[PDB]
């Protein structure tokens, strides 16, 4: 979970992550940056770098530790950016020389008069230290048509959604400005679609400052979206925009899922994510009418058991390898696709068009030669 | 109608770009008075900003006709070294019917190296000029052929027929490219235009060809078929332009059938060209597979019939997108218009599509505008003139034909193996700078 | 010449090209230099539209008055332009077709002006006739028209030291900025043989002052200018306290970018109304000119002189220099030495050119230029 | 100078396993401690160009006291993956115990299998200093002593280049392809080593039989040539400055044939062979080049590593007359040759003379950029993902050019040589011109 508290730390604007470590350590910043600025094009923000500072440690800290690299490195972060948030992560290098970086991390939060988050890296180091330090306490003002929607990454699937509602969106942690975070206490709901992502943070937010959780069937297939709008509804007091976006949504969307149907009759799919995530996008086939066998070697064995025409992952290295036997994959990157009415007709036509791509897959499988063995090919 | 905004290509006096293609020679252009013929040699500097200093531009010289005319042809023959003039006429020495022929049949019993194409500019674009100019430097230069004083006929030896020089804004690196391919499964090329030609020493060599290759699905078939009547010389007609390792093999395979080629040379340079080829597509598969934020899935391709199916027919099968408008724009003749249809119904043996055919840019413009690209913007190849519309459509363009304004082309081809590697580069380096 | 380019750089309006597709093949070189025309003074950049009535084999013994005049109703369908232009080649004015008839049927019709050019200029003609106004209500006593063909924003800053707005024209201009020159309170001509005609009729025709006096090129002549532009709109204290603060910034630099220059021999061979302009420029710099002026005859000039640079204004000349070696300064931008900013500019300009002089002999030395030794033995 | 590295420009020493990965069917074991993100760099690869590890890269690499656990995993990446040689690589946590690798990775190497392994304590270097520990490493451990009447007589002809960082070097695979033709055209046999010309660990064995060795690059792979002629007395050709452009290339050409006592006809006729072809397309280019009526950028900066930076600064200045605005080095070359890059600068052409810096940290890097002064005009930035907001801050142009080229999906681009020139030239000039795209 070290990469993903990396990314959500290093996704806040206005904050500076500091990463207390050799220099290797930091090669994540170039895969942090091109997803924070893919992430901003879409959302349609402002494009940038993002500033993720090293503390670049050499031998002598692996010996005497680094407390003064670490210090040096957060003044500099301090006095290039003068950002609303320094967060501080250590990797492996620098737990085992056991450097105390609660104090330093103290004493410059005094001195600056901003937040100092040491991130310790069900539970996530980013999202504590938020609530510690950046989650305002006792807000003064409440806003009644302000919803929490946690999420990594994605269009604006859900800000057109509940605009139906007469709902604002907050979407944290990832791009999320830190006043963002700051005012997260205000809101009227949390709402988290990934459970195994949201649970936690939510859950803390409505235990420590009373902004309440929404807990309903996900926003996958018609079922699901219907219970997940009723229950913003109903938690907002939005009953009857919702009601109508609804009888709007079916009407609009139900003939059209008559021919994606026809278009993907015998198309056989295959899911293999967290079992929250997976559950609803097999859902959302189920709709479709694609059919779902179930849910780096092993998955080679999987793909040559199963033979899908295509595959749902959310993890690297799984689509290249799948390519290479002439599987195509649903890009995840944006995990909205499948959200809601219009998630249904959007995940239907992306799997229509990765089974145009599988001429680029089927060629590749034809002309390349995997690395393992042909013994290793005859074992589950 | 007949309005054509933002023109998709230029007069047949503008096939002056063909006989300047052709090294160390040099077009004499005749439009009248002659105000701007710069308005040709400027042309082809915005597309790819090439420039026709190899053969022409600003050396180009340019104009009763008859005795203005004579005039210039004195003049030039004394100023410049070239291995052959061609004389091209315009509008007004047609409309005014200036006789052409007798200003200069003098020079040409003389013995000066000099042919003449009348090339009228209202009577067609510059593909039925860049014919014209072949068929005139054939008759007039290469003239009648006898295999005792000339040489024997070489089985082995290919004229080659293909994209349109200086319009085809990647012909140079292209026809590399085409002329490597042909020389490695062993056969002698006259490739007869670019850097690689020889010059008029090839188009002297044209009668003692084996065959001509017509590698463009209807430009260069009126040469193939003057020179089976002229020389009588077999034709290879072979539409579709590889790009990628399929349709390469597929069209080396059938070059060497019609050839006879020694089938294990032809075989052997196919393993290589694909080894490489297929190294170079494994290491993309991860971008092309994994990539988070998604690719195009639909295209557009508006251009010249050639490089428009040749794309087509590489982006259906190479990559597997889906053919959303393919819109000719070089106004082929109506006789070959069904066979151009034909090639994209079978574009695939399971996918199948349309060509249109259409010169005006805003009839192109509103039918890409009338057409469904799905949730997805798709990525258009086209021309500058499609910039904006990619814009509004918040997709992708590359450009890939007259005019490429935003394009600075020295050597890129985007044909064969080699040119579909640099083909993917561009596209998808195009479609991830959407955050750049 | 420059006919076509003025009348389909004027934004709001279409210009209708009356001859075969041929005669269109200018619309990419128009294009490229609108575009970059827009992306250099700031505004959202695009291309411009010209349509072609196409005219065919048919059209050359009939006439194209009814392809001309189905033309002019796609324009009008498809942008609703504020005007609409239209052009005539060789070939459509060899037939003679009557396009007055036509323009002025549907300039009724439209109810926007359809101006048809004669190609003194056609456009600027045709735009005085029937896009400027009348005996406007309005006169903007702080507008100043400033005529220039590309250019680039130096006027805009120069002037608005003295409180002055400018309207650039004729291109890159919308159909109202055409229709405001009536208004504006004085107007300046960059260069006399390219903005004499135009800023004159407005004077003669409406009560817009023309400003006669040196152009803006070298400390004198840009303290002339200026201050005939105050005297004309009255804004004489702005305009020395400028001057005053100019001369105070730029003459120091000067000081430095003259000894680099040292030796430097230059070439100019543009506009005899501008050449002495950009040679009174150079001599503030100190560097050397010892020439003045068809590929041959340039040819021929440039051995003679073996000018270090050479400046040119028309296309074709720099290629040729570049083959024997010899740099061209950039004039895309004819504003590139105006002012006092613009002495700076060419300086550097000028050193820049210099040091890509490694690109134009490396060239040089690997090119056969087209022309046979014999007469490469001859004048 | 403070420690603080913002945005780093390289990875540890453990990077170079992608140094190892590029050698055909050599698949590299990492032992990153308890390996909570050492994908990282099979990772970083991709966002390096978009290019992949091919067949012993990405999730195919096998990782992780930790001697059983570096053997259990040798264990496993033998029976399971098929390479011609293994590269054991390791970090910080094995180094700071102390794990004996060797212990664990001979046993395996006395029984034949094709192992080897390297100490790339990620604290100790960059992935330059792990990429000549690899190379190092490979030469003791897998070709071994030499012997001529065993194993072959040196060719006087044949030559190893040592060049380009592979995966770091962006355009690496067609730049080495690009070296090896020409190496070949002046008759030339060539072990290029890595990549899709090279033969594999074929290449690797046959490295003692090879005439010199050829360190095409500043510094890097001189530490190898070094061990190479102490190990099998092999001669060594250091040529600093890698060619772009027929001066420069011609020069190098010329050189090495004079080195390697090669045939001058040959030679000649490759040169202007390939000079007819590049000056033909400069032809072309030169109406563009000196007609463009809106003007090119006049001063560049180039920021990357040592060896790019110095070729690129070379072509600039010398085949284009583009005035040298600032150069940064951002490898963190050894203080014992930085010095003699400072000379290649001072000497850039016969009269311009120009100096490199040498700095690690991107904040530095962009604060000295911007307190440079570039003229009237805006420069062309020769650098790295890092420096697009600073490109657009200057109202320049950018060509990404190194680690990390987040916006280019490169495939068989070079920008070397004869060839890789006028690809350059095309980069460069299409970037100038989209400022109206
Ligand atoms: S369609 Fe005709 S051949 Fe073509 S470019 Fe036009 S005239 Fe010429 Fe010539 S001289 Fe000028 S350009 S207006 Fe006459
Ligand atoms: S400088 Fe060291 S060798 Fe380099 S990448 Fe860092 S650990 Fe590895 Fe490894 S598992 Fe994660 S990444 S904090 Fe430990």
């Amino acid at each position: 979970s070290e990469q993903m508290v990396e990314c959500q730390a290093g996704n806040v604007r206005g904050a500076v992550l500091v990463q207390h470590s050799p220099i290797g350590c930091g090669a994540g910043q170039v895969i942090y940056n091109s997803i924070f600025r893919n992430g901003l094009a879409i959302r349609g923000l402002p494009v940038e770098n993002l500033h993720l500072i090293s503390t670049n440690l050499r031998e002598r800290d692996m010996v005497y530790g680094g407390l003064d690299k670490l210090e040096r490195t957060i003044r500099d972060a301090w006095e290039r950016h003068h950002p609303q948030a320094i967060f501080i992560a250590t990797s492996c290098p620098t737990a085992i020389i056991g450097d105390d970086i609660e104090s330093v991390a103290s004493q410059l939060e005094a001195e600056f008069g901003i937040p100092v988050i040491p991130l310790h890296c069900g539970f996530d180091a980013t999202q504590h230290g938020i609530l510690r330090q950046i989650v305002r306490k006792n807000p003064e003002r409440k806003q009644e048509d302000l919803v929490n929607v946690i999420n990594l990454w994605g269009s604006d699937v859900f800000g057109p959604m509940l605009g139906e509602l007469g709902l604002r969106v907050n979407y944290v942690v990832d791009l999320a400005t830190v006043e963002d975070l700051a005012q997260m206490s205000e809101a009227a709901a949390t709402v988290g679609f990934c459970y195994t992502l949201s649970t936690y943070m939510a859950a803390a937010l409505e235990q420590e400052f009373g902004v309440p959780e929404v807990k309903a069937p996900m926003p996958y297939g018609f079922a699901g979206t219907d219970a997940w709008l009723r229950e913003i509804a109903r938690v907002t007091h939005r009953e009857e925009q919702a009601e109508a976006y609804i009888a709007r949504e079916h009407a609009r969307v139900k003939p059209q899922l008559e021919a994606l149907r026809e278009k993907l009759k015998g198309i056989k799919g295959f899911v293999s994510t967290g079992s929250a995530y997976a559950h609803g996008m097999i859902q959302v086939l189920r709709e479709l009418g694609v059919t779902v066998d179930g849910s780096q070697f092993q998955f080679y064995g999987l793909l040559q058991r199963v033979k899908p025409d295509f595959i749902i992952i959310r993890h690297n290295g799984l689509a290249p390898l799948a390519s290479r036997l002439g599987i195509p994959a649903i890009p995840l990157g944006d995990e909205h696709i499948a959200v809601g009415y219009q998630g249904i007709l959007n995940l239907g036509e992306s799997i229509l068009d990765v089974l145009a791509h599988r001429k680029f897959h089927e060629d590749i499988a034809a002309h390349v030669r995997l690395p393992y063995r042909q013994d290793w090919l005859a074992r589950d | 109608t007949n309005s054509i905004e933002q023109v998709r290509y230029i007069c047949s006096i503008g096939a002056m770009h063909s006989a300047s293609a052709i090294p160390r020679v040099i077009p004499i252009t005749h439009c009248g008075p002659g105000c701007a013929d710069k308005q040709f040699m400027n042309v082809a500097f915005y597309n790819g900003f090439q420039g026709g200093g190899y053969g022409g531009g600003a050396v180009v010289p340019s104009t009763g006709g008859a005795e203005r005319l004579d005039e210039l042809i004195g003049a030039s023959l004394q100023v410049l070294d070239a291995d052959l003039f061609v004389v091209l006429t315009g509008c007004i020495p047609d409309l005014v019917g200036d006789d052409i022929g007798s200003v200069v049949g003098p020079y040409q019993k003389r013995g000066v190296p000099i042919v003449y194409a009348e090339t009228g500019g209202f009577r067609g674009n510059n593909f039925t000029g860049h014919e014209l100019v072949t068929k005139a430097i054939i008759d007039q230069f290469v003239g009648d052929y006898d295999a005792e004083r000339d040489g024997a006929r070489e089985p082995h030896t290919v004229n080659v027929w293909s994209l349109l020089p200086y319009h085809n804004t990647f012909w140079r690196g292209d026809l590399t490219e085409i002329k490597r391919l042909l020389e490695g499964i062993g056969l002698k090329v006259n490739i007869l235009f670019g850097p690689q030609s020889a010059g008029v020493a090839e188009w002297k060599a044209i009668p003692r060809a084996g065959f001509n290759l017509v590698l463009s699905p209807w430009l260069g078939l009126d040469t193939a078929r003057h020179l089976d009547r002229k020389y009588g010389q077999p034709t290879l007609h072979r539409p579709i332009i590889p790009i990628g390792a399929k349709e390469t093999g597929a069209f080396l395979r059938e070059v060497a059938a019609f050839a006879g080629l020694d089938s294990a040379v032809v075989e052997a340079f196919i393993t290589a060209e694909e080894a490489v080829y297929y190294r170079y597509l494994e290491d993309f598969t991860d971008f092309y597979a994994e990539y988070w934020w998604g690719l195009p899935a639909k295209f557009a391709v508006i251009g010249d019939s050639a490089y428009n199916l040749a794309l087509t027919k590489f982006l259906v099968n190479q990559l597997g997108l889906i053919p959303g408008l393919q819109i000719i724009t070089d106004n082929p003749p109506e006789e070959v218009r069904e066979d151009i249809r034909a090639h994209y119904h079978a574009i695939a043996d399971d996918v199948a599509t349309d060509v249109s055919f259409e010169e005006d840019s805003y009839t192109i413009h509103q039918k890409i505008r009338a057409t469904d690209f799905g949730h997805k913007a798709p990525i258009l190849f086209g021309t500058t003139w499609e910039r904006d519309l990619a814009k509004e459509l918040k997709g992708a363009i590359v450009e890939v034909g007259f005019p490429a304004s935003y394009e600075v082309v020295l050597s890129r081809s985007y044909l064969g193996y080699r040119g579909a590697l640099t083909l993917l580069e561009k596209i998808y380096t195009t479609t991830v700078s959407a955050s750049a």
